[PDB]
RNA sequence: GCUAAACCUAGCCCCAAACCCACUCCACCUUACUACCAGACAACCUUAGCCAAACCAUUUACCCAAAUAAAGUAUAGGCGAUA
RNA sequence: GCUACCUAAGAACAGCUAAAAGAGCACACCCGUCUAUGUAGCAAAAUAGUGGGAAGAUUUAUAGGUAGAGGCGACAAACCUA
RNA sequence: CUCCGCAUAAGCCUGCGUCAGAUUAAAACGAACUGACAAUUAACAGCCCAAUAUCUACAAUCAACCAACAAGUCAUUAUUACCCUCACUGUCAACCCAACACAGGCAUGCUCAUAAGGAAAGGUUAAAAAAAGUAAAAGGAACUCGGCAAAUCUUACCCCG
């Protein structure tokens, strides 16, 4: 007689079963002896909001605006334009080796660093 | 932020900080009557109070002395034309308060 | 199904929905002293009330970690329990009534009483009348009860002209939750303890509503709401439970005023009230043509000390402690 | 079945421990054995059946006093409570143990046999021919296994070879090491024997379900047989 | 023997190893790159791992033999402690004399009626009505209840007396405090660690009960002996202990001596209350602990028969029944059986009322016995209110 | 007596005897999904 | 503060409110990070209003003014995470060589479908992990029978499909006989 | 005169050919679709029977890798049915 | 998830007599002796009255265990989703 | 009239709130049906616990006398580790299991007759037969397989267990 069709939900089942499912909100803390929660600060998200006084651009986009071809951004146009100027730069001085490979921005290993690459350890 | 992996913490660990949030709110009026101090929010699931303070005071500088919520069911009782059960989405209410009177 | 108040409460503004629930009229300060036709050692008691601070606080030796959500519990409870313990014997003689006085220790105090009617929204009841009903369950820290009643502050008609607040909205909003469980009125003891009258009741706030979390959630002007509403509903529970252990009720409203106080304190402000009931008749029937106000005195809440450094007290206000004193040496009229 | 023996305790207490029914059932949850189910809730008491157990750094004969002789659920025989240096455990109780006596256990096997006392341990090469003696171990220092019902008793018969003959309270004689320790005397509650269960509903207090109702006709192996003592059972290996 | 334990109940063994690991040479080929178990694969084997932070939710204490205070010689510590023999075993562990009865000092305090509570009787009833009755909401409070009450009020009733003696203003009511003394015994280690109860504290010293010659007769007493049990039966045998010498109090308390002990015994279950004789065995071992600590903190860690004796009284009780000790520490040379000893007057089983009916009984429509207490005795207030005024009446 | 009322709803009996977790627990039952799976039901268990 | 999450006062019951473009995410490339940065929240601001007025205009049983406006807001933000996501993928290419953010891998589930199990954080090893251990990342060969059925009946999906089009061709050259070239 | 009647598409079947097979973010073996903890359990093992033999008891065809032919032949079998 | 039996940890049992109780009278509660009604019915086993028990081998909520060549059974060839 | 009723648990999942539709409740323009819009806000409840060793003989019943057997729901210490705080989820209704808006099934607390919750008659007529009751001259089991049923409140036996 029980319905299987609609989505099992923390409102459905007893006691115990209501209070255990929730509805996807990331957890912020632990329960300590007492049921007594114990908040964290540093798992809370922090909103990271700029200033925007004398910011110019707006929701919305004038259309007399010129129409322009789209180009993703590819890894490799982003070397061309930030790696490729130094690394030529450097050719023509006559002092280059792999050695100086972190010199241009290569980065060996994404641990140690606050915001990893890869894992992704950081939010959108 | 939601649909996303939050970054798992440590003791000692670095503040987790979120830069584009795509958490979207609305403020609706109402349906009963409420203190002159009450705002009522519609705010995604996954959303918590304490979110919902610090997203408001963050963007909007608005001064936030308490936040309760409420999840409500949406009526799955319409059917199609198929005799099909129709799910109304469930939403969850944010009852905002304001601090300075 | 009731209303459950609870004196200590993290509503906001929650002073002045209790107000209403119990006609309370708010008034700031203490009350007017009576005009009416042994020495007090301010050095022996200011000493005792040190010695207790410094005793939680450095000289008692704790076997365990003192965690900051432990404190009030481990540290400010037992403090008020001594400092009410020991004022009371030093002020025995000053006060003969204190002597064959009942001090309690965390004792439950219950009134339940009914204001107001609705009309029921939903259901196979709707568009039928149903009362409001009220319950308090209080657990004051201490309190002294006397076989005695206190004299009346001002007289049981007294009219001031300062209207009750109303509410425009249900009390679920304050927020106020509903439940059904046994009806309790309740001083403190059984109607057979000869003790049926209220004294002082010394009440210490809990960390969920410490000074220093309430800062830090932009409520710094719910600070003395928090005070004012214990204070409010408190006493009103207590005497309101005092006049009914006299036989009065919402039809047999109280022929003459009962009067308590309270000192209300986290552990280190401490805040001062009184309460006269003047009514019981809160029900819509019986409050028609009531012009009868219940009356609650308040001071703003004022720190006993500055710092605690070593076996110092530092700033030690002389005035808090006087304060403590003078509602101890309150006593009942003798009869002729 | 997800069936868990409570017998899951390791470490020696003299707190009643909480114990599960079984209801005849096995692990797989089928009845194993039949007419067994519910009767008053127990709590076990775990009775050291070694006496000769010195404490942990201590060594030969020891006495120990008698505490408390109380009644046991778990078993017919009563028990008693004895405590000796720092340690306090549970044994049988004889016949005429009560509070206050004193109680020794020795392994000490001399050349003549010892005055036995009521409620001692010793090893069977000190004990006279003809002591009653109870809970009796097969092999030295593996625990008494015999003789521990409710007023039961054996006899030592013989003594030869360094080996002792016990007489079992079926009659079957039982040849053991001289070592092998035994209490003196008879165990407590010798009139158990006599109770009358009165009605129906003590046997459910107690445990015990009714007997199926199917009508069995009775076979050959019904009546009286008239059987020779079985030849007497040896532990000791030549 | 019989070993405890089933084994169908104890961690099962681990499999048998794949026989790829015996041969040398061959390296098996497991699923620890594939991160999941597989059937057809090897079983890797793991080293152990090390979560290499602290995480005070799952910490792991080391090994007991590595922790600093690790001892070889045992300390045998005594509120949860029940002794088996009781005042005996206190008796020797304390090395006091037992006399039977309070001092006459501390009983002629209450002789004089003048130092009668005013309507005594009827306030003493009182108390017991509140407390067994009248207390809560609950028709039939219990006596984890109670019990406390009982005697807070009890102790209420008795500092009504100020007004009579304006020395009792120089006393205090200190609860959570705890206490710690460490002495040997026939070369047993043993500590008494105190707490719970209250702790009445004073600004002055008890007066000396005993002259300094029935001090020194003492020697010629005996401690009894019970063997086969030892001394330290009952006692937690510690391993891991600091000799810690504590009177509860860091240096400067205005109130630094111990007056009385009220301890309590208000388990609301029979089994998880003390026996009589068990109880007041604790009040020995708890008066001497005080005393102690206060001798080792006036006059030094060394082993001597003081010349000032510190006297602790105590005073236990199960709601109902209460006991009375006045004990005098004469001596700190405890490690020997023989020289001046201890003294302790212990008045055992004082019962303050025989029962309470907290409801009528009614047996055919007649109340037989209405409410309130049955047999209350003042004699056991009267001795309670004796050593309330010990050293201000 | 009268019979037709032999469900009698129970969350955690339903979960325990029919849910995904026991249904997987063995060789038979994880069948059992297959051959919902094949079949194409939209409940594949409770 | 609590009037942005309304539009102008002006506004306020007008039928129609003119709008711009929605940005474009050539326009969104040539702008840095910062600048993206901020003008997400620029555009979280208006479509919380344009949420907000579209609710209330279901309260008041009333058309939305302008509903493209929400479109065109939706559009630009959906623009510009798009921008950004391009420019973190193109750097974590670079400095990793990955592709993917988050770590996974392929696997055979209980009921043998290839899967790609999206890995999760720990703070302990896999083989200490209880819970994960008794997931099943292997099939058994009672499954074998399944995969083929389940393999023929995409087969058939697919060959009525495909038939059903050639049926549908020929009816085209029925109706229009002039298709043969 | 009502109720109705009438329709030609949706798609489907059988062959041929060709090996087959995924993917946005997030969730999902615990009570699946549940962000976040100390475990270690692990897969294989003859189908049977209806039925035919007019009962039934030995026995009774089941793609197993080239259409055809050798051939329903050699051979097997309560030398029966049949294979 | 019914039912038979079992396991874990719970709950209920007024009043009167006797005061000892698988004791009596008698509610709640459990069961279903006899009659009538009903018989596509209110019900694929009910209703009304009358009855048996009602501190016990009692009744009962929750979770769990035993599965068909079987289980369970104070044997009625009972009961194991009409 | 009052069988109840109110709340909790379990179950159920928006299932008589507002606006509008003439869709319909075994009748009916009110609506449980349709569309749109609203709503249930934590203090109650759920969701708990660092490690290793060690500790835990003495029921309950007003727990006191007294007597028991079927022998019982409630307990730590030592050392190490530990600064942080109020998140998340349940909260609606005239409701559940019986194909139904079914006279059945359905745990606990309180109320012990109610302050809460309800309506046996669509209108008429007043034949038969049928159902449920009430009263009855004289007689009093003559009825019937049988004192079944009803009324009344009873004596003495027998068989079986
Ligand atoms: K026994
Ligand atoms: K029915
Ligand atoms: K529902
Ligand atoms: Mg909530
Ligand atoms: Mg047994
Ligand atoms: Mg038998
Ligand atoms: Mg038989
Ligand atoms: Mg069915
Ligand atoms: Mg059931
Ligand atoms: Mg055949
Ligand atoms: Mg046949
Ligand atoms: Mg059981
Ligand atoms: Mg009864
Ligand atoms: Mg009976
Ligand atoms: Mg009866
Ligand atoms: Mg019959
Ligand atoms: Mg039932
Ligand atoms: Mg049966
Ligand atoms: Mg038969
Ligand atoms: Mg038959
Ligand atoms: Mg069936
Ligand atoms: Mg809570
Ligand atoms: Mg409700
Ligand atoms: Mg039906
Ligand atoms: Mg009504
Ligand atoms: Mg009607
Ligand atoms: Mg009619
Ligand atoms: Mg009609
Ligand atoms: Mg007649
Ligand atoms: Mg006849
Ligand atoms: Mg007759
Ligand atoms: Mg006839
Ligand atoms: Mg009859
Ligand atoms: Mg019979």
């Amino acid at each position: 007689g029980a319905d299987r069709m609609s989505k099992w939900t923390s409102k459905r089942g007893p006691r115990s079963f209501r209070g255990r499912k929730g509805r996807g909100a990331k957890g912020i803390g632990f329960l300590t002896s007492g049921w007594r929660f114990v908040q964290i600060k540093e798992m809370v998200p922090e909103f990271v909001v700029p200033d925007l006084t004398g910011f110019k651009l707006k929701p919305y986009v004038s259309y007399l605006a010129p129409e322009s071809e789209e180009t993703p951004l590819t890894a490799a146009q982003l070397f061309s334009e930030a790696v490729a100027p130094a690394i030529e730069k450097d050719f023509k001085d006559g002092t280059f080796d792999p050695d100086n490979l972190e010199k241009y921005g290569f980065e060996p290993t994404q641990e140690g660093k606050l915001f990893q690459l890869y894992p992704r350890n950081f939010l959108r | 932020a939601r649909n996303v992996v939050y970054p798992l913490y440590r003791l000692g660990g670095p503040q987790l900080r979120v830069f584009r949030t795509n958490f979207f709110i609305q403020l609706v009026r109402p349906g009963v009557a409420q203190p002159e101090d009450t705002v009522q929010f519609r705010i995604p699931m996954e959303m918590t109070r304490v979110d919902l303070r610090n997203y408001l005071e963050g963007i909007y500088n608005v001064p936030v002395a308490a936040v309760r919520t409420r999840v409500q069911h949406g009526s799955n009782k319409r059917r199609d034309h198929r005799n099909v059960r129709i799910k109304k989405p469930d939403y969850k209410v944010a009852y905002v308060q304001l601090a300075h009177g | 199904m009731k209303y459950m108040v609870y004196p200590q409460t993290f509503a906001l503004n929650a002073d002045r929905w209790y107000q209403y629930f119990t006609k309370t009229v708010f008034l700031s300060g203490l009350p007017p002293p009576p005009a009416e036709p042994p020495a007090l050692d301010l050095a022996a008691l200011r000493a005792v009330a040190c010695d207790c601070l410094l005793q939680e606080h450095f000289y008692l030796r704790r076997r365990r970690r003192v965690h900051r959500y432990e404190e009030s519990e481990v540290i400010s409870l037992p403090f008020l329990d001594q400092l009410v313990s020991t004022l009371v014997g030093l002020l025995s003689p000053h006060n003969p009534a204190l002597a064959a006085a009942a001090l309690d220790y965390r004792c439950p105090v219950h009134f339940y009483w009914v204001r107001g009617e609705e009309i029921i929204p939903r259901g196979h009841r709707r568009g039928r009348i149903d009362d409001l009903r009220y319950q308090i369950d209080d657990k004051p820290n201490n309190q002294i009860r006397i076989s005695k009643q206190l004299a009346e502050f001002v007289p049981l008609d007294y009219s001031v002209p300062i209207e009750i607040p109303t509410i425009k909205c249900k009390p679920d909003k304050l927020p106020l939750f509903k439940r059904q469980y046994e009806n309790h009125i309740f001083v403190g003891s059984k109607t057979a303890d000869p003790c049926c009258y209220g004294h002082t009741q010394f009440h210490l706030l809990p960390d969920k509503l410490r000074r220093e979390r309430l800062l830090r959630q932009n409520c710094a002007d719910q600070i003395e709401v928090v005070f004012r509403a214990n204070a409010i509903a408190s006493l009103f529970a207590w005497t309101g439970a005092q006049a009914m252990y006299q036989g009065f009720w919402s039809e047999a409203d109280v022929t003459r005023p009962f009067v308590s106080q309270a000192v209300i304190t986290d552990g280190k402000y401490f805040s001062f009230f009184c309460y006269q009931l003047n009514t019981l008749a809160l029900t819509t029937q019986a409050d028609q043509n009531n012009p009868r106000k219940n009356i609650c005195w308040g001071t703003q809440s004022k720190p006993l000390y500055e710092t605690i450094e070593d076996n110092d007290v530092k700033g030690f206000n002389d005035d808090v402690l006087l304060q403590i004193v003078h509602f101890l040496l309150n006593r009942p009229k003798e009869e002729k | 079945a997800n069936f868990v023996s409570w017998k899951s305790r390791t470490k020696y207490t003299i707190t009643p421990v909480k114990m599960r029914k079984s209801g005849g059932r096995d692990h797989t949850g089928r009845i194993r054995v039949h007419g067994i189910g519910g009767g008053h809730k127990q709590r076990y008491r775990m009775i050291d059946f070694l006496r000769f157990r010195p404490e942990e750094t201590k060594s030969g004969p020891f006495e120990e006093k008698v505490i408390q002789v109380r009644y046991d659920p778990c078993r017919s025989a009563d028990i008693a409570l004895v405590a000796g240096g720092s340690r306090k455990r549970w044994i049988i109780a004889t016949e005429n143990m009560q509070a206050g006596d004193t109680i020794l256990n020795s392994n000490h096997i001399g050349r003549m046999a010892v005055a036995a006392r009521e409620g001692d341990a010793h090893p069977l090469g000190a004990l006279p021919v003809g002591t009653l003696i109870n809970n009796v171990e097969s092999e030295p220092g593996r625990g008494a296994q015999y003789i521990r019902a409710a007023g039961t008793c054996g006899v030592l018969l013989r003594k030869v070879n360094g080996t002792a003959i016990i007489q079992l309270p079926s009659k079957r004689q039982m040849q053991v090491l001289e070592t092998c320790v035994a209490t003196v005397g008879r165990v407590s509650n010798v009139d158990h024997n006599k109770r009358v269960i009165g009605k129906a509903g003590r046997n459910r207090w107690l445990g015990k379900r009714p007997n199926s109702g199917r009508w069995h006709r009775k076979g050959g192996w019904a009546g009286r047989k008239i059987r020779p003592l079985p030849p007497m059972k040896s532990y000791v290996k030549l | 023997a019989y070993e405890w334990g089933v084994r169908s109940t104890r961690k099962s063994e681990p499999p048998p190893l794949d026989r790829v690991y015996e041969i040398p040479g061959l390296e098996p080929i497991t699923f620890a790159g594939k991160m999941h178990f597989v059937p057809w694969l090897a079983r890797p084997i793991f080293p152990p791992w090390d979560r290499g932070y602290k995480d005070p939710r799952f910490y792991r204490s080391p090994p007991l033999h590595e922790h600093p205070l690790y001892k070889d010689q045992a300390c045998y510590i005594f509120h949860r402690c029940r002794l088996l023999e009781g005042v005996k075993q206190a008796l020797w562990l304390t090395k006091t004399k037992l006399i039977e009865g309070l001092p006459e000092k501390v009983l002629s305090l209450v002789d004089d009626p003048r130092n009668h509570i005013e309507n005594q009787d009827e306030c003493v009833l009182n108390v017991i009505s509140h407390a067994r009755l009248w207390q809560t909401t609950e028709e039939i409070p219990k006596r984890e209840t109670y019990c406390p009450v009982i005697v807070d009020n009890l102790i209420q009733l008795c500092k009504s007396q100020i007004l009579k003696h304006p020395s009792l203003a120089r006393r205090i009511c200190v609860q959570n405090s705890t206490f710690s003394a460490t002495w040997n015994r026939e070369s047993l280690l043993l500590q008494v660690r105190g707490s719970g109860g209250a702790r009445l504290s004073t600004k002055d010293p008890l007066p000396t009960i005993a002259s300094r010659e029935e001090i020194e007769a003492t020697k010629n007493h005996v401690l009894e002996t019970f063997y086969p049990i030892s001394p330290i039966i009952d006692l937690h045998e510690c391993n891991i202990y600091d000799v810690k010498n504590d009177t509860g109090f860091q240096e400067g308390y205005p109130y630094p001596y111990p007056h009385t002990l009220y301890l309590l015994d208000k388990a609301n279950l029979r089994p998880h209350r003390l026996q009589p004789d068990q109880l007041r065995a604790k009040m020995i071992l708890f008066a001497f602990g005080s005393a102690l600590a206060q001798a080792r903190l006036l006059y030094g860690n060394d082993a001597k028969v003081l010349e000032q004796p510190v006297v602790v009284q105590s005073v236990g009780t199960d709601g109902r029944v209460f006991h009375f000790l006045v004990f005098q520490l004469n001596t700190t040379d405890l490690d020997c059986n023989e020289g001046v000893k201890n003294l302790a007057w212990v008045d055992s089983d004082q019962l303050l009322y025989q029962h309470f009916w907290c409801l009528p009984v009614i047996k055919k429509r007649v109340v037989v016995e209405p409410v309130g207490p049955v047999g209350f005795k003042p004699e056991t207030f009267r001795k309670f209110l004796a050593l309330y005024l010990h050293g201000a009446a | 007596k009268a019979r037709g009322n032999e469900y009698q709803p129970s969350n955690i009996k339903r979960k325990n005897k029919h849910g995904w977790v026991r249904r997987l627990s063995t060789p038979a039952g994880v069948q059992v999904i297959l051959r919902r799976m094949l079949k194409g039901r939209k409940s594949l268990s409770h | 503060g609590l009037e942005e999450f309304f539009d102008d006062p002006k506004n306020w019951g007008q039928e129609k409110v003119k709008s711009g473009a929605a940005w474009t995410c050539q326009q969104l490339r040539n702008k840095s990070n910062e600048d993206l940065h901020k003008l997400w929240y620029v555009l979280l601001k208006e479509r919380n209003m344009l949420l907000t007025l579209e609710q209330e205009a279901k309260r008041q049983r009333l058309p939305m003014p302008s509903p493209e406006r929400l479109d065109k807001v939706v559009d630009s933000m959906d623009a510009l995470d798009k921008v950004v996501q391009e420019r973190e993928d193109a750097l974590r290419l670079l400095q990793t060589g990955q592709e993917r953010a988050r770590p996974g891998a392929w696997r055979r589930d209980i009921f043998g479908r290839i899967i790609w199990h999206k890995f999760k954080q720990w703070v302990i090893p896999w083989h200490l992990n209880k819970r994960y251990n008794r997931k099943r990342f292997f099939a058994l060969p009672y499954v074998d029978h399944f995969l083929r059925l389940e393999r023929e009946k995409r087969a058939r999906i697919k060959a009525r499909k495909e038939n059903l089009e050639r049926k549908k061709a020929k009816i085209l050259l029925k109706k229009f006989p002039h298709l043969a070239e």
